[PDB]
């Protein structure tokens, strides 16, 4: 009997969907920076 | 080589054919002694 | 429902009782009755001290030539038809 | 053309003879019950009238069951079956170097008929008690975590089990390749002569593996039996038992060699299946109550005799494919305890990008120091306890940091040694090479370099060390220890060769 | 000869004969039949009967009617009158187009190719889908499988196949559905016409058809797998062609064979599945393997009931197969559609001497940061993604960046998504896949990769999502 | 005694007769026993015929004379059905009278070929917000509806059978879909309840109910989905549309290996016979949609499955869910949860979908499947906002709420559109998430009593025309600003 790498994902259960809302919040929230930053870049390019 | 292959694989089929019509000859009476001879030979040796 | 079954066996364990061992001669074509009587009398050389022969011939032309016979067990082939495949089989 | 094939035809044997005889009664699903026969040995090839073959495996007291060797679309319900006398048997010797044979011991390579002398059982008993000897030689199987991790000697059974794609084959194919610079060279103590037992697998698979080996220039001493995947049922219950007898000829000529069998979870199918149809009973998964007694009377063909009956040998290497793991599964637990170690492969590290994938913390050998060098002795030890200290404490490696200094210092000494491990395909490295690395690697000569450089340095050392030094490695190889001059002089030339990259 | 039928259990039909008994694999013709029914022979029960597995429905059948032996197995036409011909099991149309007009029959119960006759050589195929070209390159002539349960994607990967590779590859081609849905089977037939792949007016069709659709009774699912590969068989062997055969499913044929052979004697082994699978399954699949005489690219849907790929079945097709490209339902359910598995999915042509290091080190950068994605997972779960390192951060981002680049809007998913088809040429799959691995986009935002082609596709949506901000 | 045409019975034991005989009877041909009974010739055995009996067999003994009926297992089909409950063989059992048909047809008959069937292209409309919107269901299409104990199956059942007198009182005759309900292994008092619900909303004017209740031996139980979907294949072929719900099916299987096991055929897995795939594939590929060449017809096939513990990964709901074109996963936590119908997006499929959809619905429905996705991704936050995310929660509760509906009150399609409009263009995102079901059922009484004519406008046209979209946004925001 042993375990596996990437399985709290696997299992479904209560973490393995508070992990996706967790590294949603982060890439959600990076996403938002991102395209604030790369409108920014773009706009200063306008000059 | 794929000549000779191909020479070889026909030459047996073409001659065993030819066999194949001419044991409808009339040598009945040889191969019927040749085998009652066989007959005797392995009575002999079957005991 | 199986007695015919039953006599029919019976009758096989009655045969071998007095002794009469079965066989066959299969062959090339239509044969003569001199034939067989030679038949017999180098079949019978097979036989036990005592034994007796029940020959049932069968005229078979789909084999070639040559003969195929049966005695008891005991089965030898030698039939044209398995010469010339054993033939084939070893020089292809 | 002709000229030849009348030597064809009187090259023949048209004697005919007096044998015995049966008649089938029934047919299906590849299992004829003969009815007759009634002098038919247990495990006897008899043969149909169409042509096939047969083994005639289960005597009932009014017919026997007898399972033909193809495809029975050729007999019918009357059928004569003439037995032959024979058990079953296949040819041997030394003409089979280099050949591909099928489970009977028929070229199926095209490339001539084998022009063997001398034929031999399959069903033979192992050696007993007596003429064995301990497993004392090992067997460089040139890849670096099997030779110093897990060692392999000579006479040795060792389990290659893992799932599906993990490079089973790999190994075993780089152990084949392996032995080429002893066969090559001149004593005749260290030739191995290898054998590949394919079951189950598909004639493509086999055939570029013999294009592998050719390349390799690997086939003048490997034999190939191979019951692939359309062969009927008795063929691949059958060639595992061809490969050991044919193995049996060198191990007990005096020779060692060495047998691969892949899968053996493909023979004990095929024999579930063979058992199914003639209805004996079942078990657990289905397998009949022999699924043990027919691997074990197998694998223990595996010897290492002594010098009193010649002093040969007969390895082997059976591959088990594991359904995701379950170890506890039947066969992988009939076969692990059958054998004598196990080399776990695991996907996990496959993908990570431990190539080969080996899994240390299972793998174990019941041999252990014994079947290692004196040279690789040294280095191993160390290695395996580094190792295994690594092992207990790598969970921590996702913060390294936060944490004592002592194991930050086990950890950078664990990656070093998991990245050393890597290995290419096809690449296997003599002992005194995997000795050399693996003395950089364990020594501290690389604890000050980056984890991601490890295997340039690798790469570089050997060719910087077997352009230069190949005195050096001569001294280490032809007594296989590392005497205190050795040992300075590898300290050198790894210092020296560090400092210049 | 002529025998009588004696029993009637199921779909097995035991015949008793007087005449001599027909071989098995003969084929039997009930007669009286408004259709006709064929019945194959597969056992020699004794006592001068047989027992046979039939290829259409047992009603009518009457304890004693006579049965004719046609004397050879099931023979179908073949040639390139079989093309854009919808076939039935024994090869007569289902089309309502009239007879197939031919001078060649096969019998579809022939042997496989020899070992002496294989061919050794492999080179890629470029399928225009960037998973399967960059993780697992598919072998030209090679046997693939998609593995995968119900409703991943296979039928609409192989759809994908046939569109590019169908018209895009010159020699013939052969679609053989075994016990697979009918609407599906009009679709394609349908989508073929129009793409004009097969024509009804003149003799230019390349694909021909084959339908065992899982309403046909169990004998006649588990033989139609060989008529369409006999079919196929041909266009390789007397042709002299490069044939693509697709089949779908292949797991049917296995299923179909475990439904009767219980009524056949047989106890049952492993999962209920028959004794004989792993032979039944050898000798099928021994003769799709490319020769030295012509070329199959072989593409089959494989089920796997309940996403278990440790089935019997699945797990036993592992070993037929170079190229294996696992879906799954984990994956297809984050919207990666294909829904491929980028580390179950392999390939015997992912060596770096068959691909070169350019690709095999870009594949095995984006699995070995898969896997490490993976590794991570488990801790984001208790941490959360705020506490992790800042090199880890680092290689989750290019994670998912990664996952989502591998997606793709294929043509016949212009209905799903409503996206517009796209192709991806290899080379700049490796490109794109290089330059998200070294970091030259790790500024722009995850969902500018979800469903685009080339990477270029994906710096001009990272544009378009940035205005609209 | 005539054993050409009149066998004589050896054992009868639990259902199942040998009968010594019968040398000219067909596989699967009905028998008359001599008590009224009838039963249907399964196994030709070379001595004894294995005959299933459509009853119990308390009257049958040993020595009765079984005589055959000269035809395959048949039932009476037609319009004269509608509005009847008849029993699995096709015997009226609400007490009406005789059934009087003008047709039989035959039970194991061949489903339609490649050529027939055209593609889907209509909708079925299922009045359920959750079904047309998102996982909508067209007609010829298969939409298995697979879930636990008491999750609301046939709550989705009757919901479309009932909506379904909007088009079955109109003028067309291209919209109307006739309704049949197998009723496998229920109660008698379920099924007379079912009946009695039916009654009040006048849906059984265009109904049959094929009933083979537990008490009814194996056979019937059996035997009613064949007979069902032989009673809609009448339709389909004669060019009008139809619709049957297999209730459950799961119960078919049981009784079919009871019918097996019995027979002594040996078992497969779970103890089920080899076949039970090939049981219930005969039987759902029949499911068509006929080109214009064939009529047009149709038949749209529900079948409804138990699964025990959510077990999708169960034999038979794998048997059933490779056979279907599509799902809808009711489940038990999201029953509980408060979503009523407990359909689970996100995993309910229609692999036909969108091309059945209505344009009118689907420009909505588009829209609202990337909303309610995005925020399932990012619904697990009660364990925690930013502005995005924030409207991203907001608006999927909103939708979610919206999805919720009734029981047996099905609402037209127009009426539909106008909800999801409403909710999808934003004009929700302020109401507390609690009001939007008084919201919901009073914009509903507004705009069903006022603007008739915007509803019969998309209704009629189809789709959302400017204009319409322009009245539309006019009326949903009078009426939040009157709210
Ligand atoms: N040392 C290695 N380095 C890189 N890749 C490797 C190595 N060993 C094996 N592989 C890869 O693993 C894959 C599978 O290899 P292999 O066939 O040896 O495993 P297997 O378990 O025998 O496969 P199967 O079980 O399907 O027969 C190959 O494609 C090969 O590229
Ligand atoms: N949309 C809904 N709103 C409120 N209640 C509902 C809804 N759908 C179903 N229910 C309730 O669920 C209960 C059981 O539903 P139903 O019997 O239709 O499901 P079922 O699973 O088919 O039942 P069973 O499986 O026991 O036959 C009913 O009493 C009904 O009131
Ligand atoms: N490329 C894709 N884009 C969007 N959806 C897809 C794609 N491929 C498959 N699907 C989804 O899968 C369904 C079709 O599944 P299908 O492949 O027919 O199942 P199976 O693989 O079991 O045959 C469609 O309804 C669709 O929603
Ligand atoms: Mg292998
Ligand atoms: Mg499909
Ligand atoms: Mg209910």
């Amino acid at each position: 009997v042993r375990s596996s790498a990437g399985a709290v994902r696997d299992a479904g259960g209560a973490f393995g969907k508070r992990e996706q809302a967790e590294e949603e919040r982060y890439f959600r929230a990076r996403a938002k920076e991102q395209l604030a930053a790369l409108k920014k870049h773009h706009e200063n390019e306008i000059s | 080589n794929m000549m000779r292959q191909k020479e070889q694989e026909h030459m047996i089929n073409w001659v065993e054919k030819r066999v194949v019509q001419s044991i409808s000859a009339q040598q009945e009476k040889e191969t019927i002694a040749k085998c009652i001879a066989d007959l005797k030979l392995l009575s002999k040796k079957a005991q | 429902t199986n007695t015919p079954a039953v006599i029919s066996a019976f009758s096989t364990m009655m045969s071998v009782h007095r002794g009469e061992v079965p066989c066959t001669v299969t062959t090339a074509s239509a044969l003569d009755e001199a034939t067989l009587t030679e038949l017999k009398t180098v079949l019978k050389s097979f036989l036990s001290k005592g034994q007796v022969l029940k020959l049932e011939v069968k005229i078979d032309p789909s084999i070639m030539g040559g003969m195929i016979v049966r005695i008891g067990e005991k089965y030898v082939d030698m039939s044209a038809k398995t010469k010339i495949q054993k033939l084939s089989r070893a020089m292809r | 053309v002709s000229s030849i094939l009348e030597e064809r035809i009187l090259g023949a044997d048209t004697s005919v003879d007096l044998e015995e005889t049966g008649r089938v009664l029934s047919i299906g699903d590849g299992i004829a019950r003969v009815h007759g026969l009634r002098n038919v040995q247990a495990e006897e090839m008899v043969e149909f009238s169409s042509g096939l073959k047969g083994m005639s495996l289960n005597l009932e007291p009014d017919n026997v069951g007898v399972v033909v060797f193809g495809n029975d679309k050729l007999i019918k319900e009357g059928d004569i079956v003439k037995r032959t006398g024979a058990i079953v048997d296949v040819p041997v010797g030394e003409e089979l170097l280099g050949r591909v044979v099928d489970a009977l011991g028929n070229a199926i390579d095209g490339k001539g008929p084998i022009g063997s002398k001398a034929r031999r059982r399959v069903g033979l008993k192992a050696p007993g008690i007596i003429p064995r000897i301990s497993v004392r030689e090992p067997m460089q199987t040139g890849i670096k975590a099997v030779d110093s991790l897990v060692p392999i000697g000579r006479g040795q059974r060792e389990l290659i089990i893992g799932d599906r794609q993990t490079g089973k084959t790999s190994i075993a194919i780089d152990t084949i390749i392996n032995q080429k610079r002893f066969n090559d060279g001149t004593d005749e103590k260290k030739k191995l002569y290898c054998i590949y037992v394919a079951i189950g697998q598909k004639r493509s698979t086999v055939a570029q593996l013999v294009k592998r080996l050719t390349d390799a220039d690997a086939m003048k001493y490997t034999i190939v039996v191979s019951a692939t995947a359309s062969d009927a049922a008795p063929l691949q219950y059958l060639a595992p038992y061809s490969g050991c007898s044919m193995g049996e000829y060198f191990r007990d000529n005096g020779k060692h060699a060495l047998i691969i069998y892949d899968d053996l979870s493909k023979q004990a199918v095929a024999y579930r299946q063979m058992s199914l149809l003639l209805r004996r009973p079942p078990g657990r998964e289905a397998y009949p109550g022999d699924v043990f007694y027919l691997h074990s009377r197998l694998l223990e063909r595996a010897a290492k005799m002594n010098d009193a009956f010649g002093g040969g040998s007969l390895t082997a290497l059976p591959v088990i494919e594991t359904q995701a793991g379950d170890v506890s599964a039947y066969i992988p637990t009939n076969v692990i305890s059958i054998t004598d170690g196990q080399i776990f492969l695991e996907t996990e590290l496959f993908y990570k990008g431990i190539r080969p994938a080996i899994n240390v913390g299972l793998s174990v050998s019941r041999v252990g120091s014994a079947a290692q060098t004196r040279a690789m002795k040294q280095v191993a030890g160390t290695m395996k306890l580094e190792l295994a200290q690594y092992r207990e404490v790598a969970a921590f490696a996702q913060f390294g940091s936060d944490l004592d200094a002592a194991t930050q210092q086990l950890l950078s000494r664990g990656v070093r040694l998991t990245e050393l491990l890597k290995q290419g395909q096809y690449s296997p490295m003599a002992i005194e090479e995997q000795v050399a690395v693996i003395y950089a690697g364990v020594r501290g000569y690389l604890d000050k370099l980056e984890p991601s450089k490890i295997t340039k340095f690798e790469n570089a050392f050997l060719s910087h060390v077997i352009s230069q030094h190949q005195a050096l490695l001569g001294k280490i190889r032809t007594d296989g220890k590392i005497s205190e001059e050795s040992d300075a002089k590898l300290k050198e030339i790894v210092t020296n060769f560090l400092a210049g990259f | 000869t002529t025998g009588r039928i004696v029993a009637v259990i199921g779909a097995v039909v035991d015949v008793q004969f007087d005449e001599g008994l027909p071989p098995i694999l003969n084929a039997l013709e009930v007669q009286g039949r408004e259709t006709r029914l064929v019945l194959e022979v597969a056992q020699h029960l004794g006592e001068s009967t047989v027992r046979t597995i039939a290829m259409d429905g047992t009603e009518g059948l009457v304890r004693g009617q006579k049965v004719l032996d046609s004397g050879a197995p099931i023979r179908i036409p073949v040639g390139p009158e079989t093309l854009g011909r919808i076939m039935n099991v024994i090869g007569e149309p289902i089309d309502e187009r009239g007879p197939i007009k031919t001078k060649q029959f096969a019998a579809i119960h022939a042997e496989a190719p020899e070992f002496v006759e294989m061919s050794v050589e492999q080179e890629i195929l470029v399928t225009g889908i960037k998973v399967v070209d960059l993780l697992a390159p598919y072998a030209k002539g090679g046997k693939i499988g998609l593995f995968g349960g119900a409703g991943v994607g296979k039928t609409v990967l192989i759809m994908e196949l046939i569109n590019n590779v169908a018209k895009a590859h010159g020699g013939y081609s052969v679609f053989a559905g075994v016990g697979e849905r009918t609407r599906e089977g009009n679709d394609l037939y349908h989508e073929m016409i129009e793409s004009g792949v097969i024509n009804l007016k003149d003799a230019t069709s390349k694909v021909a058809l084959v339908y065992g659709q899982m309403n046909e009774p169990p004998g006649a699912r588990a033989r139609v797998a060989l008529t369409g590969l006999t079919v196929a068989e041909y266009f390789r062997d007397q042709e002299g062609q490069d044939v693509l055969l697709f089949i779908d499913n292949i797991f049917r044929f296995t299923q179909a064979g475990s439904e009767v052979s219980a009524l056949l004697g047989r106890i049952p082994s492993a999962v209920g599945y028959q004794p004989t699978l792993a032979t039944d399954m050898g000798t099928m699949q021994e003769r799709i393997t490319t020769t030295k005489k012509g070329s199959i690219t072989s593409v089959q849907a494989i089920y796997v009931p309940a996403d278990d790929l440790t089935d019997p079945a699945p797990a036993t097709t592992f070993a037929h197969l170079d190229a294996t490209t696992v879906l799954s339902r984990a994956i297809a359910e984050l919207g990666i559609y294909p829904a491929v598995d980028p580390l179950d999915s392999t390939s015997r042509i992912m060596d770096p001497n068959i691909v070169g290091s350019e690709h095999y080190d870009v594949a095995r950068g984006v699995q070995k940061i898969l896997q490490d994605y993976k590794s991570l997972q488990d801790i984001i779960a208790i941490l959360g993604m705020d506490e992790l390192s800042e090199e880890d951060k680092l290689t989750v981002s290019r994670a998912r960046k990664i996952q989502r680049f591998l997606s793709q809007p294929f043509q016949v998913a212009e209905v799903f998504t409503g996206h517009l088809g796209k192709l991806v040429p290899l080379k700049e799959t490796i490109k794109g896949f290089q330059q998200i691995l070294a970091g030259e986009y790790d500024h722009l935002p995850e969902q500018a990769f979800y469903m685009v082609g080339p990477i270029e596709e994906a710096v001009a949506k990272a544009d378009k999502l940035a205005e609209e901000h």
